[PDB]
């Protein structure tokens, strides 16, 4: 006699399902309704303060207005500089926010360089170990200078001709360690809008600061870190302007604290003197062309993945890829599997690399490594 | 070959074409008359992989061109 | 005029750029077809 | 004796629970509609800044008229669907966000894109196979196939 009991007893079941379901729709509505009444609040930046219930706030880009804290804020909180949000009607301070603003540097941070083990670079041993000398110790174990009395460098740069990894190392930085880090590329960091290039960074500056330990990395720093013209458009003047606010922040008077700083360059001869400068960029790091047993070394880090067919001479390739910068190695094992697509095997042999290493020597030809100066 | 704007944008074109992440599923064609100008880090093999050579047309091209 | 929204393909919505001014999510008058709006477009608005 | 003394109740409580469904039915129309006559068409585009924790669903926008706000709730959209950087329209007055935008990027970026798609086919190409092959296989094999490469494990160009 299951039929009716059960059969209804399912039907009421399905519909106390539909009625949650319709519950929900109705709580969203009534939530989104209540929400909606609200009303936004103004931001602003609280100047000097004059009593303690009389404020000054720059409404960001708008004016300075002369305001009062609601009633329940944290007086000491609103320091001078401090982020705040008004009623847009009678402009009273109702709550301090977390220190400003620019998701600019929001994706400079949050930028994902993807899974890069230092094994993944080959044949830069004493650079990737020099480098984390500068970057790491200092900001994992501080204290370790203290007893050897030597204060910690803050930046230094990674020169070198093109494809010889620097982006590639800086990634691998990103990747293993575990603080913060900004990813910059030197050209968007320079927009059109007067003087807004010198606020980005001067807030990202900030935004390290606010997040210690904190990792820069600039790349193409060459892109804004040119010598300084005498005379130019408004292209040199907020150029330099940017180069000078970026000096201020790193050179001194402020110390920073943990803001570790790296930057890479294909062309540190057009640096400015001023970066260049030992203070700033202590070690200067060279990243050569990959000697023929770092060659060696590439060569196996990027032909390990290839399903190969057979043995493979890397000698032989090694000594046909003269002057090779690290990244034509890639490019070798990348025109090698091209050619087994070419003959339709699913297997790359010797021979495919060879008549890869013969066609990007050929190109070797086309990128004219001219005679190219450090800093 | 590396007024500083054009540099700039340059600059931003091959930190793009590197890209963290890289490329993603995005490829890449460029055409020049002159390779002289380009130079010093544009005809990196990590950025343009393939450099085609396109010669003057073979006599039996030409015959297949007209 | 930029990117017709188009997701009902009803009322598909418009943003445009009020040079100088704002920028704004609108509808069409009801006097002027959606197919004779194109992207960008250079297009007059009302006041209110 | 059996199935025949519950009758009453399992059907009733059926009934009254659709009539309950039916009057919740009827309020959710009413919010909806009225949300509905709330969504004004102009929404004045902004950009979103960092989504602040709320503490006694908090956003922070920087209007296309060149203004910052600070909303106490994010409006009728979900916080996690947004993206610092990420483009909403807002109320015009009020500045609740009330919708999900495509970013747009510019008007040169939307004219570079071709729709016309040009008909030239490779026989048109004379003399030049090698390079013609070259090309062919360097661009469109990853847009077709995508798997002899990962098959052979190796980046495409
Ligand atoms: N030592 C190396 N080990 C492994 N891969 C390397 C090495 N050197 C170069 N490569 C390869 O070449 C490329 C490295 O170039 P990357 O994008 O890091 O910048 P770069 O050529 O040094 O300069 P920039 O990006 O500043 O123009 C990567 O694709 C990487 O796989
Ligand atoms: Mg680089």
């Amino acid at each position: 006699k299951l039929l009716e009991h059960k059969e209804i007893d399912g039907r009421l079941k399905e519909l106390r399902e539909q009625l949650k379901e319709l519950t929900k729709q109705y709580e969203k509505s009534e939530n989104d309704l209540k929400a909606l009444q609200s009303v936004g609040q103004i931001v602003g930046e609280v100047l000097k303060q004059l009593t303690e219930e009389k404020f000054i706030v720059k409404a960001t880009n708008g004016p300075r207005y002369v305001v009062g804290c609601r009633r329940q804020l944290d007086k000491s909180k609103l320091k001078p500089g401090t982020r705040v949000a008004l009623d847009m009607t009678t402009l009273t301070i109702m709550r301090y926010l977390p220190r400003e603003v620019d998701p600019l540097v929001y994706n400079m941070s949050h930028e994902d360089p993807g899974n890069v083990s230092y094994s993944e670079i080959g044949g830069l041993s004493e650079q990737i170990r020099e480098l984390r000398e500068v970057i790491e110790l200092p900001l994992t174990n501080p204290e370790l200078f203290q007893r050897v009395g030597i204060i910690p460098p803050k930046g230094c740069l990674l020169y070198g001709p093109p494809g010889t990894g620097k982006t590639l190392l800086a990634r691998a930085v990103a990747s293993q360690l575990d603080c913060n880090f900004l990813k910059v590329v030197s050209s968007s960091i320079v927009d059109k809008y007067i003087g807004e290039s010198a606020r980005l960074i001067r807030e990202m500056f900030n935004y390290a600061r606010d997040h210690q330990p904190c990792i820069i990395f600039m790349d193409e720093i060459d892109a804004i870190g040119g010598r300084r013209f005498s005379e130019g458009t408004s292209a040199d003047r907020e150029i330099q302007r940017t180069l000078m606010e970026l000096l201020n922040q790193m050179d001194g008077f402020d110390t920073l604290h943990r803001v570790k700083m790296i930057m890479a360059t294909n062309r540190p001869d057009t640096l400015d003197p001023a970066l260049l400068r030992p203070g700033r960029l202590d070690r200067k790091i060279h990243i050569d062309l990959p000697n023929e047993q770092a060659r060696l070394d590439i060569l196996k880090i990027h032909a390990g993945p290839i399903t190969k067919h057979g043995e493979i001479d890397y000698e032989a390739i090694v000594k046909l890829s003269d002057g090779f910068n690290g990244a034509d190695l890639r490019n070798v094992c990348t025109e090698a599997g091209m050619f087994a697509i070419r003959a339709d095997h699913d297997f790359v042999v010797q021979e495919d690399f060879m008549k890869a290493v013969r066609k990007v020597a050929d190109s070797k030809k086309l990128e004219s490594k001219l005679d190219y100066k450090p800093v | 070959k590396r007024d500083r704007e054009v540099q700039r944008t340059m600059l931003e074109l091959l930190n793009q074409l590197d890209g963290f992440q890289p490329n993603t599923q995005v490829k890449v064609i460029a055409a020049t008359n002159r390779v002289d100008i380009l130079d010093p880090a544009l005809l990196r093999s990590g950025r343009l992989d393939r450099k085609i050579e396109f010669p003057m047309p073979n006599e039996e091209a030409r015959a297949r061109i007209m | 005029c930029t990117k017709i929204i188009n997701a009902d393909s009803e009322d598909p919505k418009y943003i445009i750029n009020v040079k100088q001014f704002a920028k704004f999510v609108v509808d069409l008058s009801d006097q002027v077809a959606p197919t004779d709006i194109e992207e960008g477009m250079r297009v007059g608005v009302d006041r209110n | 004796r059996l199935l025949d003394s519950e009758i009453k109740i399992m059907k009733s409580e059926v009934l009254r629970v659709t009539h309950e469904l039916q009057a919740m039915k009827d309020k959710i129309k009413e919010n909806s509609e009225k949300i509905k006559v709330n969504k004004t068409l102009p929404y004045l585009v902004s950009n979103v800044i960092e989504l602040l924790d709320v503490d006694p669903k908090c956003a922070v926008i920087k209007t296309s008229t060149r203004q910052t706000y600070f909303l106490p709730v994010i409006g009728l959209v979900d916080a996690e669907k947004l993206k610092p950087g990420d483009l909403v329209g807002v109320n015009k007055d009020s500045y609740l966000i009330l919708e999900t935008l495509p970013t747009e990027y510019d008007s040169r970026v939307k004219a570079m894109e071709v729709d016309e798609r040009p008909t030239e086919q490779y026989s048109d190409i004379g003399g030049l196979d090698k390079q013609i092959q070259e090309l062919v296989e360097a661009i469109v094999l990853p847009m077709n196939h995508k798997e002899k490469f990962e098959n052979l494990g190796i980046q495409p160009p």
